[PDB]
Order: structure tokens, then C-alpha cells, then sequence
């Protein structure tokens, strides 16, 4: 191959730009986004009944739903939580790998034989089934700046204008309204119900009478009579539009000929569906929307297309109405291709740089400047074809490609320089007698390399779909490095580079050059000279060797692991939770205090607070609240002092003051839809009937016990709320059937006045939409109201709840968790400093050992993953050595030199841990496919080093020690060329601070250290290893030369 | 005033008695008026009652619908907690808004100790909530033979 | 496919305007394009224009004065002038449909809707022109 | 059967629309109501849509939508069908 | 008609571009490649 191109420039030429032409049309039509899909996939359902307390929906709702969830392929775990707003939710996990659209059509078709099965209240609100582990695109709030729309209004035309648009929209797939649109609200009166001797039964029925839309046929209508002239619908009812017209629904005509009104026992107006969330966005009223991007689609298209329809909208918005972006992952993801970019362009710069210092003719600077984008480029159409994106993990893939990628370039040039300067040769015959010392080596290299990097690919779970994003993109950009090393680069070689003298080594040169080449010259000497004493007493450095093996174990056992940095993602959260039973109004100041703060005392930082009042994320209910916090931008934040982690530390301590509430703010995970990384995730199930109080006393048993052990348990804590009071009210059966009061009466009047209840469907501007029933505020607030409500008797008296119920306080939940179906209560915790999550995990295994008996337990989860996932590292890595051998013993036709190559391993990974070591950081995934590029980097080096002294033992029969000696002097040139330009160009990274620095700083750490320790130590250490590997392993004659 | 009712809630002893030792209301009511011995009659704290009512806890404290700690205690079946409470002057006849008395409530569970501990002390057998109903009828209605002899 | 030849365009009611002014837009837009013959060729609607509809109110007071419930009125109009599947029966071995309707004579005409009755609460036989009226309007046989 | 345009259109096309989202690779949706109280909702995709996937996730979200339509149109059945396919016959039956 | 106008352009200067590589490959040549490149009018009058 490289002989047929030398010969043919030009269609080498062309094979390298249609190689740049389909990576260019790649990039132009890839998906790009910040993550791929790394979490399982995830089903959820949710359902509503309005009005019902946690008990009810779990014994109505989630029992029903779960029971008939199985028969369902892929399904890792199944849990649900039924609150005290009336909601469900059940989310079902499937295995990495699973189709999420066949998941979700399975869930969906097993919901749906139970759909008949549901309450209808339940069933006429919807039951949803949605993916919900996709990430989400952006989160867009709309305000009315004029002052004049409440949250319901600004909700209404959302709904009603905006939503749908933006779901048509270019790459969108999934989207939340936050708030509803309108509903006509009824809000009954039950003292102007009882003085007209009515009940909210009346109101009802009077509504799906009075409110209808009838069906009522055709004048002429067929089959017709014969000679009909005339056709034309009949129409009769249709549904009511307005207030005004509901208002004079006739509920009742009075004795003396007198009406009775709907609006005279409600006031009626357009209001919301419910009331339990109050959004804010600076302290003004707001709807917006959370959208959520579709599976495997581009992120910065849809978001650029979603705002140029909203901008398309913008005039058409009554005044004042005002959209904000306080989430847009666009910003962060044009930041990490900005950044890759950067340092891409600059390592070519510094490629040149070190091409020049060395060879000190810009015609050899040119060849690995076209080689390297021709590579880069081209890694692009790979992906492509294997339906790969343009992500953070894949980008920096190819930044740890680059030193792979610089070297193919630099061997392939440094040799032909070599060997024209060492020999006269014309640089056609050069590059052709060169390409011949190299290119078996670079297509075992190949081999070698996919054995070091495929492996990766096969680890289960989440941290699998991270490791293979990086495995693909780095095999994948060094398989077309060899390629273009054996095709382009030897064509350029020949046309491009000019002859040398022989002999010529430049040290006749002038100025800083001929200084230069004078210093190396003389340096190489001292380097074989040093080399050729070190092998006069091998087991001196065997003994070196092993106390570096040792100190590197060392090393490794005491650097803390981890997952994924954290990022300034210039968003954060605030959590809010306040005491039991404790009201929206309450909760409300809270929060007002907690936006106050950030736009005041952290003016300078924080562009917007978006608070919701009535959800957590320890659950839901009016004493729950969240805080949303958009920061200014990065470039308004200098200083480590104004970055997130920063912020939120300040921020949780100033809210410690506040004494009504717990209130923390906190950053997110790397990967938001993951969340967690840190701790365990444990679930305590009930497996006995045992109830709800027994688990609870299990749990609290257990959470005492992992307090009682701070050395290897920190903050073992509930995730989710704790009983609170409840008004039990009783209703009399035998008292109910005494005076004529039928139980349906009775238990739709305090449903309907209490709970709300949605009749049936009216038309609001042309658009569909809900009638609820409900009592005004004032007369549904305390248990004294309980017994101003009515229900007429048989015999038509009127009597107040009072005459046949009675009440009392207890505790119940207010938030119901189950876990594969059985009730559940999830605890979270993590591992004491300096310990590992899976002895932490042990311990709780043991304490919950102890619980009573029917308690048991189980992980989910991050913890999940792990407890099947552990013994996979040694065995894919003892996959990985034993094919390294083999392809070694391949390209050497050896059994026993491939360990010469193989024990350079642990020279670079003594480096990248201490880098990570004296900087802080921790074992997580950059770090670890760092290390593989590290190590890749130094085995190419042996195996030339190697390779290049073998040769000169086979086919022109030095002695052992004259042939190592020579290899080495070959090969230290091009050695620290790309050591030196790698370390250079990953340099930015180690000090980067700012948007994205948490993966730059760990990708750049480990690397550089590992390259200074590998190129260092290898260029002493390989001559030992093939010399005592020769020795040890040979029959007759080595030491001497021959013929 | 807060820490009391979530300590006697949760069953954490010495903290109890650190509040009082640091001057805790023991009378310290929550929204729905329930103090520390209603709190901790009704999950069954035995040791706790004693040390609040050691310290001056009002043995009769009635939350925002009438119910006393020992109607807690008496319902739930809290047996060796009905007794302390009698013997530190719980009013055996305390009536709720409802009328409903211990030994209702004790009758509807079935606790037979509870109820013969109620009758020892006093309860009035014939007591009448507001729909006429006595522990006796509660025992014909829920068909429990053995408690409607004793009654 | 269709089509093939020409263009295809969706005029849309984006601020609730209702039937009546889209229709009006509509016309116009039609009419602009027939002054361009020199660009635009045959410019028409693809759908129904509006006809005449016979619009019927229940005086829900004369109902309940009558003591005629609104159930029985609208269950009388629908199945007698609309038709109304019932439930299934075996035909044959198969199962079908049951449907009960007015035979065509007595459903023709606006004066066919006082020939029916429905029974009150005291069991007297109320005739529809007691309790209705009626008037022509304009509405939608085709909604897009 | 025996509705106007506008009571099929405000009790059945409207509810089935509004529940017409989270369907992938869709391009744009008709429909039309009319007054033989008769419905069509036509949802068209990309070209290269697996035409079964996406009937699937139409029906999906068609089956969720059922509970809020009237009993009378339940009650004749909510068909879902792929629409684009091309005739292959018109058989005629009669009776000579 | 509305998504589909940029296309053909784009794609025809794919071709071209194409072509001329792969006859810059057949013959060794950045310049020949054009001497058949100059044929494609011929056709085309023809049958338009
Ligand atoms: C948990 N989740 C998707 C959020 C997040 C932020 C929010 O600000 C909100 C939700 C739920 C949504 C659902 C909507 C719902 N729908 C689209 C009309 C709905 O009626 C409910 C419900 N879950 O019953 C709401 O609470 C709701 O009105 C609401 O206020 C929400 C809301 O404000």
C-alpha cells in the first residue's frame, strides 16, 4: 500500500479528501448534544384523582396499575410513590441497551387492560405513560411584565397559543406546561345552597344537563321520504362558553314562580385546573414550559429553532407577556465544542513548533498539519456510520486521540528524515526504505491499540454507554491514523520533503539552530552512553522496576474513585421543606426570602429565580418548594469566588439562619437525568404485610443504627416525608338511614365541596376544556365548616354533615412508596471519608440483617448498577492483556519478546497518579481513559523501540547489546518530539478554569503526568526489558553478531 | 417548645429530658393541639409519658377536637400507658367532640385489659356519644362476644 | 400522492377569531388572488361553504314547570331524528346492531318536531312545541 | 351518529387532538368534522417513518384519549388505520 | 417543495466534485479530469 502510492501522489491526495468530505458532510448533519443516552431507559406512568389523599390513590390507582405490570421484557426495577395531591407516578427501569419505544409500548399495552379497572375520575384526567430518563433541552418561562395575569392566565395562553407550536417543532420530543389551561371554576356556596334546600348533587346534574351538546339528527335526514326537498342539521344544545352563561343555569323553579340560578349559590370564573403549585419567576407570576429532547436528536438545531418560533410568535402576545430561557443546555455545549476546537487547532500548532525545532524545514512541518484534520475529520464519518453524536464524551475522545493521532504522523516523517540524513538516500527511496522498517509495526500497533480500547466497551450499565462513547470514537480515529499513515503520509513524504546529505546532521548550521543541533547531538551520546551502562547491571533496575510497580499499587489503592466532575452548568437549586401540615402561604415566604437573597446578595451573579411553591424533591405538598437558580453568564463570573460551587456554600449558609424551614442549595450532577454519582441508594421493602407504622419503626430502627457508625456511614437519611395529622371523619351509616340521607349524597357533597370534582367540558374561545365544581375557599378551610354542608334528605329536610358524622385527628402519609410492587421506603446515604461505597453497602446489608423479620431490602438505582457490575474490570482487562500478548507475539513471531513491551505498563501510570494525587482529584472515568491513552502511547513506543532492535538483530545481524543500543539512539528523536507536543498541547487543559473545567482538568491531569513518568522512564527501562528478555528466553548466540 | 413535640414524637429520651432540664414547655401544644404526652400516648412511648407527666404534664390536655392523651393510649391499645395515666389522674370519663369516651374507643378495638383497667378506675358503662351508643352497643355491633359480657 | 401539480395552502385561526371571521379572512384572501391571473390560476377552497342549520332551544323553565326532565327531551330528539344504536343482537349466528329511529315520515320537517311527545313526572304526554323554538342560522356542514 | 359538524368537532376532534403529542418524526396533522357526524384525523410523517411505529404511538396516544369521548362513539369503534397505502382493487358486488 | 430547494444544488456540487476527484485519481492528474468534465453540456442540449 504505501509503495502503490508513493508512486501515485494524486489518488492518495484524493482518498484524504474524500475521507475530509465525508467527515465534513458528518459534521454537518450529525446530532449534537451535551451526553448521549447514558441512563437506562425509563417508563413513567402518572395519573391523577383529583382531591384524593396518598392512601386512596395507592389502594385505587397504584396497586391496580402494578399488579398487571409484568410480562414486560428488559425490566430492571419498578417504583412508584402515590402523594396526598391526588398523584401517582410509576416509573419502570429497563437494562442499558433496551429499545425505549418497544419499552414503552409494552408498559402502555399492560396499562391499558387495567385502564377499566381506575376510578373514573381517575381515567377521565388521563393516565400518561412517557420516557422520562431524556434529558432535558431547555426550560422556558413566560412572565407578564405588564402586571395584569395571574399564574392561571398566563398558564391559559400558554397552553392555548404556545405549547403546541413549539411540540411541531424542529427536533423537540416531550414537553411540560407548568399550570393548565383554564377551566371554568364553580365555587359553591353552602349557605346559599341550604336556603334553597340544595346540594352540590343538584349543581351537577344541573350542569351536564344545562352544559351539554346534543346529538339530534337532520331535517330531510336519511333514509328520506320520497320528493324531500330540504336538508339540514338540527341543532340543539351545544356546550356553554362563558360565565355569563353558566351563571344563569337554572338549578331550581321556586314555589311562587321565582328562579334559582347557578350564580345564585357560586361565583363563577375562568380559573385553573388546581391550585397546589404556585410558580414565580422573580417574584411575578408565570407558566412556561420544560422541554425535554427527543431520543438521539440535535440539540443546538432544536434549540435555535424553538426560539425563532417563539420570536415568530412575540407579536401576537397580548401585552406585556414576556418569554425567558432560565435553562438552555445550547450555551454549555457551544462552550465544550468551542473549547475542543481550541485545543485541537492549538496542539496542530505546537505540532509544527516541535516539527520545525527538530527538523528545521517547514516542508516537514506540512505533513502532520494535513494528516492529523484528515484523520480528524474522517473519525466524524466513522460515528456517523455507527450512529454516534457529536457529545462531551465523544469530543473529548478525540482530544485524547490526539496524541495517538500527532504520533502516527511524527513516526512516520522523524524516520524518512532519519534515514535520508543516515544514508544520502533521495526522499522517494528514503520514504519507501523507511515505510519498510515501520508499517508491520504500525499495523500490529493498530491491533494492539483495539485490544487496549475495545474492552471498555463491553462494561454493563450506565458507566458502559460512557466508556463505549470513548471507546469507538478513540479506536475508531486510530484505525484511520494507521490507515492514512500508510496511504497519504508516505505519498507526501516522497513529493515533499527535500534531500539531506548523508551524514548531514546540521550541526553546520547557524545561529540557535546550529547550537541546537550541536546540544542534541551531544545529548543523544550521553543518552546511549547512559543506556549502555545501565545494561551492564540489569538487576539493579529489575529492582527499580518493582518498587515502582509497588509504589504505583500504592497509589491506586489510596486515589478516592468517582464518576463525572461536576460543572458550573450556570444553573443550580435550591431545596425547600418546611414542618408538617405546614401551608402554601407559609411555604410562599420562604421562598420569597430565598429569591430575595440571590437577588440581592448575590446581585452580581444570578440572573433569575423560578421558585415553585408545592413540589420538592423530597415529594410534593403545599410545605415543599424548590428554587431555581440562572446564573449570569461565565464570562460575568470571574473569579473562583462567583462559580457555582462557590454560590451555593454561601448561600446554605446564610439560609441557616432561617429557622421556619430547611432550605439548601446545591449544584447538579454532570449528568442531570443520571443525578446521584455519590452514595448508595438503598430501599427498605415491606415483605409481610406488615403496614405502614412497622415499616416506619424498621426504618427508624435502621437509620439509629447507621448513626451509631459515623466512621463508614454518612448521612443515612429518608428520601422522602414523614406522616403528618389527618382529620378522620366517620360518617354514621345507621344515623344516614335513619333520616333518609343516601351515602352517595353524602360522600359527593364533601368530595365535590372538599375535593373539587370535574363535571364535563365546555368551549372557551373555540377551544375544549374542563368544568370543576368546588366550595369558595371560605367555606372549605376548617373542621368547623365541615357541618354548614347540607345533603337533602329523602322526605326533602336538609341535614348538615354535623347529624351524621363524627371526627378525630390521627397520622397517616402524606407521600406512599412502593418498590417492585410492595411498599417501600428509600434511604440515602454514602460512605465516610477516605471509605469505599461498597464496604458502606456492606454495612447497611448488615444492619438491615437485623430489622425485624418480613422487613427486607434492596438496591436501586446508582447502587444497582455496582452490585452487578464488579466483576467486570478484571476480567474485560485480563481480555485486554491476553490479546495485547497475542497480537504482540503475532507481530514479533515471539512467545516470550511481547513481555518486553508489555511491562512498559505501569511506567505511565506511576505519572498519572500522582498528578491526580498532588492535585486532589479522584479515579473517575477521564482519568481512567487517560490512562489507557497514556498507556497506549508508551506500548507504540516499545513496540518500535523493540521492533527497530529485533530487525537489526534478523536482518542485518548485530549483537544484542549493539542492536538495542542503536534502536534506542533511532527512536529517542521521535519519542520526545511527540511527548513534547502532547504535553504542551494538553497543558491548557491541566490549568483551565471556568465553563467545563472540571472535564478539561481530568482529562488533562493524568495525561500529562502519566506522559512525563512513561516518556522519562521508558526510554531507560525498555532497552532493560528487551535485554533481560532476550537473555532469559534464547538458545545460541545472541550477544554476538553474525550473518 | 417545638423540639419537645418532635423529640417526645420521635422516642428520643435523654433529649426529652434535656428540654425540660433546659426548660421545655411540657404543655407545648403543636397546630392540632397535640402536646408531648398526646404525641407520645399515641406511639406508645411508656417511658416517656412518665417522665413528662413526672415534670408536670398536664395529664388532661385535650387537642382541637376534644381527644385526650388517654383516648390515644385506650384506642390504640397501649395497655401498660392507660394504666400510668390513670394512676396520675387521667380523667377516665373524658369526653371528645363527639362524645366518645376511652372506653369507647377501647370497646371498638376489642382491647379487653384496657376496657376492665377503665372499669377499676371508674368509666361510666352507660356513657352515650352524640348518637346514643354506649361501649355495649359498639360490642353488639362488631359481634365481640367475650367484651360484651364484661360491659 | 394526488397532486402533483400546484400548491396547497392551510389558512389558520391563530387568536380564537372563530368560524365566521376565518371564512371572512378566507374570502378575502380569495379575492386578492383572483386580481394576480397573471401569477395565481384557480385559487379555491378545498372544503364546504356554510349552509343553512335549524337551530332548536329548550326553554329549560317551561321544562321544569312542566316537570319534563332535559334527559328525556334530548334522548327523545336524538333517537327519534338522529337514530340511536341500542345495543347487539344475533342474526343468522352473527352479531349485529340494534337501531331505534323515527320512521322517515314523521322526521322530514320542521312541523314533524311538535308530533312528538314526552312523558312528564305526573305522567302527562307533553308535545315539543310546548317547551322549544326553533329559528334558520347559518353553520359549518365540513369543519377543518 | 346523528351529530353536526360542530358536536363531532368540539366533543371529539378537539379532545383527540389535543392528545396528539410525544409522537415522533410527525410533519403535520389534518382533520376534518363533518355534518354525517363523521371524523378523520390524519397524521402524516417523515419520509422513512416505520410506518408500523408510528400507527403503534398514534394508537397509544388515541387509547388514552378514549375515556373522554362520548359513549356513542365508543361505542362504534375508533378505528386507526395507515392511510397512505395505494389501492390494489375495487371489487363491485350486485344482483343481476 | 418549501423543505426541498437547497438540495439540489448542494448535491450537484457533490457530484462534481466527486467526479472530478476520482478522474483526478484515474489519471494522475489535477488538471486532465476537466477535459472530460466539459462533455456533460453536449448531452444536455440535446435533450432539452
Ligand atoms: C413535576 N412536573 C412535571 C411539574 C414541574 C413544575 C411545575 O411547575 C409543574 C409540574 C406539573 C404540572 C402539571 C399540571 C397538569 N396539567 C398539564 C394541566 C395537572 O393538571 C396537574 C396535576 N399533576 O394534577 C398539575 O398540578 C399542573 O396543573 C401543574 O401545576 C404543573 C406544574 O406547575
Amino acid at each position: 500500500m504505501p509503495n502503490f502510492f508513493i508512486d501515485r501522489p494524486i489518488f492518495a491526495w484524493v482518498i484524504a479528501i474524500i475521507i475530509m468530505l465525508a467527515g465534513g458532510l458528518a459534521i454537518l448533519k450529525l446530532p449534537v448534544a451535551q451526553y448521549p443516552t447514558i441512563a437506562p431507559p425509563a417508563v413513567t406512568i402518572s395519573a391523577s384523582y383529583p382531591g384524593a389523599d396518598a392512601k386512596t390513590v395507592q389502594d385505587t390507582v397504584t396497586q391496580v396499575i402494578e399488579q398487571n405490570m409484568n410480562g414486560i421484557d428488559n425490566l430492571m426495577y419498578m417504583s412508584s410513590n402515590s402523594d396526598s395531591t391526588g398523584t401517582v407516578q410509576i416509573t419502570l427501569t429497563f437494562e442499558s441497551g433496551t429499545d425505549a419505544d418497544i419499552a414503552q409500548v409494552q408498559v402502555q399495552n399492560k396499562l391499558q387492560l387495567a385502564m377499566p379497572l381506575l376510578p373514573q375520575e381517575v381515567q377521565q384526567q388521563g393516565v400518561s405513560v412517557e420516557k422520562s430518563s431524556s434529558s432535558f433541552l431547555m426550560v422556558v418561562g413566560v412572565i407578564n411584565t405588564d402586571g395584569t395575569m395571574t399564574q392561571e392566565d398566563i398558564s391559559d395562553y400558554v397552553a392555548a397559543n404556545m405549547k403546541d407550536a413549539i411540540s411541531r417543532t424542529s427536533g423537540v420530543g416531550d414537553v411540560q406546561l407548568f399550570g393548565s389551561q383554564y377551566a371554568m371554576r364553580i365555587w359553591m356556596n353552602p349557605n346559599e345552597l341550604n336556603k334553597f334546600q340544595l346540594t352540590p348533587v343538584d349543581v351537577i346534574t344541573a350542569i351536564k344537563a344545562q352544559n351539554a351538546q346534543v346529538a339530534a339528527g337532520q331535517l330531510g335526514g336519511t333514509p328520506p321520504v320520497k320528493g324531500q326537498q330540504l336538508n339540514a342539521s338540527i341543532i340543539a344544545q351545544t356546550r356553554l362558553t362563558s360565565t355569563e352563561e353558566f351563571g344563569k343555569i337554572l338549578l331550581k323553579v321556586n314555589q311562587d314562580g321565582s328562579r334559582v340560578l347557578l350564580r345564585d349559590v357560586a361565583k363563577i370564573e375562568l380559573g385553573g385546573e388546581n391550585y397546589d403549585i404556585i410558580a414565580e419567576f422573580n417574584g411575578q407570576p408565570a407558566s412556561g414550559l420544560g422541554i425535554k429532547l427527543a431520543t438521539g436528536a440535535n440539540a443546538l438545531d432544536t434549540a435555535a429553532a424553538i426560539r425563532a418560533e417563539l420570536a415568530k410568535m412575540e407579536p401576537f402576545f397580548p401585552s406585556g407577556l414576556k418569554i425567558v430561557y432560565p435553562y438552555d443546555t445550547t450555551p454549555f455545549v457551544k462552550i465544550s465544542i468551542h473549547e475542543v476546537v481550541k485545543t485541537l487547532v492549538e496542539a496542530i500548532i505546537l505540532v509544527f513548533l516541535v516539527m520545525y525545532l527538530f527538523l528545521q524545514n517547514f516542508r516537514a512541518t506540512l505533513i502532520p498539519t494535513i494528516a492529523v484534520p484528515v484523520v480528524l475529520l474522517g473519525t466524524f464519518a466513522v460515528l456517523a456510520a455507527f450512529g454516534f453524536s457529536i457529545n462531551t464524551l465523544t469530543m473529548f475522545g478525540m482530544v485524547l486521540a490526539i496524541g495517538l493521532l500527532v504520533d502516527d504522523a511524527i513516526v512516520v516523517v522523524e524516520n524518512v528524515e532519519r534515514v535520508m540524513a543516515e544514508e544520502g538516500l533521495p526522499p522517494k527511496e528514503a520514504t519507501r526504505k523507511s515505510m519498510g522498517q515501520i508499517q508491520g509495526a504500525l499495523v500490529g500497533i493498530a491491533m494492539v491499540l483495539s485490544a487496549v480500547f475495545v474492552p471498555m466497551a463491553f462494561f454493563g450499565g450506565s458507566t458502559g454507554a460512557i466508556y463505549r462513547q470513548f471507546s469507538i470514537t478513540i479506536v475508531s480515529a486510530m484505525a484511520l491514523s494507521v490507515l492514512v499513515a500508510l496511504i497519504l503520509t508516505p505519498a507526501l513524504c516522497a513529493t515533499m520533503l527535500k534531500p539531506i546529505a548523508k551524514g548531514d546532521h546540521g550541526e553546520g548550521k547557524k545561529g540557535f539552530f546550529g547550537w541546537f543541533n550541536r546540544m542534541f547531538e551531544k545529548s543523544t551520546h550521553h543518552y546511549t552512553d547512559s543506556v549502555g551502562g545501565i545494561l551492564r547491571s540489569t538487576g539493579r533496575y529489575l529492582v527499580l522496576y518493582l518498587i515502582i510497580v509497588v509504589g504505583m499499587a500504592y497509589l491506586f489503592v489510596r486515589l478516592p474513585s468517582s464518576f463525572l466532575p461536576d460543572e458550573d452548568q450556570g444553573v443550580f437549586m435550591t431545596m425547600v421543606q418546611l414542618p408538617a401540615g405546614a401551608t402554601q402561604e407559609r411555604t410562599q415566604k420562604v421562598l420569597n426570602e430565598v429569591t430575595h437573597y440571590y437577588l440581592t446578595k448575590e446581585k452580581n451573579n444570578v440572573e433569575s429565580v423560578f421558585a415553585w411553591n408545592g413540589f420538592g424533591f423530597a415529594g410534593r405538598g403545599q410545605n415543599t418548594g424548590i428554587a431555581f437558580v440562572s446564573l449570569k453568564d461565565w464570562a460575568d463570573r470571574p473569579g473562583e469566588e462567583n462559580k457555582v460551587e462557590a454560590i451555593t456554600m454561601r448561600a446554605t449558609r446564610a439560609f441557616s439562619q432561617i429557622k421556619d424551614a430547611m432550605v439548601f442549595a446545591f449544584n447538579l450532577p454532570a449528568i442531570v437525568e443520571l443525578g446521584t454519582a455519590t452514595g448508595f441508594d438503598f430501599e427498605l421493602i415491606d415483605q409481610a404485610g406488615l403496614g405502614h407504622e412497622k415499616l416506619t419503626q424498621a426504618r427508624n430502627q435502621l437509620l439509629a443504627e447507621a448513626a451509631k457508625h459515623p466512621d463508614m456511614l454518612t448521612s443515612v437519611r429518608p428520601n422522602g416525608l414523614e406522616d403528618t395529622p389527618q382529620f378522620k371523619i366517620d360518617i354514621d351509616q345507621e344515623k344516614a338511614q335513619a333520616l333518609g340521607v343516601s351515602i352517595n349524597d353524602i360522600n359527593t357533597t364533601l368530595g365535590a365541596a372538599w375535593g373539587g370534582s370535574y363535571v364535563n367540558d365546555f368551549i372557551d374561545r373555540g377551544r375544549v376544556k374542563k368544568v370543576y365544581v368546588m366550595s369558595e375557599a371560605k367555606y372549605r378551610m376548617l373542621p368547623d365548616d365541615i357541618g354548614d354542608w347540607y345533603v337533602r334528605a329523602a322526605d326533602g329536610q336538609m341535614v348538615p354533615f354535623s347529624a351524621f358524622s363524627s371526627s378525630r385527628w390521627e397520622y397517616g402519609s402524606p407521600r406512599l412508596e412502593r418498590y417492585n410492587g410492595l411498599p417501600s421506603m428509600e434511604i440515602l446515604g454514602q460512605a465516610a471519608p477516605g471509605k469505599s461505597t461498597g464496604e458502606a453497602m456492606e454495612l447497611m446489608e448488615q444492619l438491615a440483617s437485623k430489622l425485624p423479620t418480613g422487613v427486607g431490602y434492596d438496591w436501586t438505582g446508582m447502587s444497582y448498577q455496582e452490585r452487578l457490575s464488579g466483576n467486570q474490570a478484571p476480567s474485560l482487562y485480563a481480555i485486554s492483556l491476553i490479546v495485547v500478548f497475542l497480537c504482540l507475539a503475532a507481530l514479533y513471531e515471539s512467545w516470550s519478546i511481547p513481555f518486553s513491551v508489555m511491562l512498559v505498563v505501569p511506567l505511565g501510570v506511576i505519572g498519572a497518579l500522582l498528578a491526580a494525587t498532588f492535585r486532589g482529584l479522584t479515579n473517575d472515568v477521564y482519568f481512567q481513559v487517560g490512562l489507557l491513552t497514556t498507556i497506549g502511547l508508551s506500548a507504540k513506543n516499545a513496540i518500535l523501540i523493540v521492533e527497530f532492535a529485533k530487525d537489526l538483530m534478523d536482518k542485518e545481524g548485530k549483537g544484542l547489546i549493539e542492536a538495542t543500543l542503536d534502536a534506542v539512539r533511532m527512536r529517542l528523536r521521535p519519542i520526545l518530539m511527540t511527548s513534547l507536543a502532547f504535553i504542551l498541547g494538553v497543558m491548557p487543559l491541566v490549568i483551565s478554569t471556568g465553563a467545563g473545567s472540571g472535564a478539561q482538568n481530568a482529562v488533562g491531569t493524568g495525561v500529562m503526568g502519566g506522559m512525563v513518568t512513561a516518556t522519562v522512564l521508558a526510554i531507560f527501562f525498555v532497552p532493560v526489558f528487551f535485554v533481560v528478555v532476550r537473555r532469559r528466553f534464547s538458545r545460541k548466540n545472541e550477544d554476538i553478531e553474525h550473518s | 417548645g417545638k423540639k419537645l413535640l418532635e423529640a417526645a414524637r420521635a422516642g428520643r429520651d435523654d433529649e426529652v429530658r434535656i428540654l425540660m432540664a433546659n426548660g421545655a414547655d411540657v404543655n407545648a401544644a403543636d397546630v392540632v393541639g397535640w402536646t408531648p404526652l398526646h404525641l407520645a400516648a399515641y406511639w406508645g412511648h411508656l417511658e416517656i409519658v412518665e417522665v413528662l407527666l413526672k415534670n408536670g404534664a398536664d395529664v388532661n390536655a385535650y387537642d382541637t377536637l376534644g381527644s385526650t392523651p388517654l383516648h390515644l393510649a385506650a384506642h390504640f391499645g397501649h395497655l401498660e400507658i392507660v394504666e400510668v395515666l390513670l394512676k396520675n389522674g387521667a380523667d377516665v370519663n373524658a369526653k371528645d367532640d363527639n362524645g366518645i369516651t376511652p372506653l369507647h374507643l377501647a370497646a371498638n378495638r376489642g382491647h379487653l385489659e384496657i376496657v376492665e383497667v377503665l372499669l377499676k378506675y371508674g368509666a361510666d358503662v352507660n356513657a352515650q356519644d352524640k348518637f346514643g351508643k354506649t361501649a355495649f352497643d359498639i360490642s353488639i355491633n362488631n359481634g365481640n362476644e367475650d367484651l360484651a359480657e364484661i360491659l
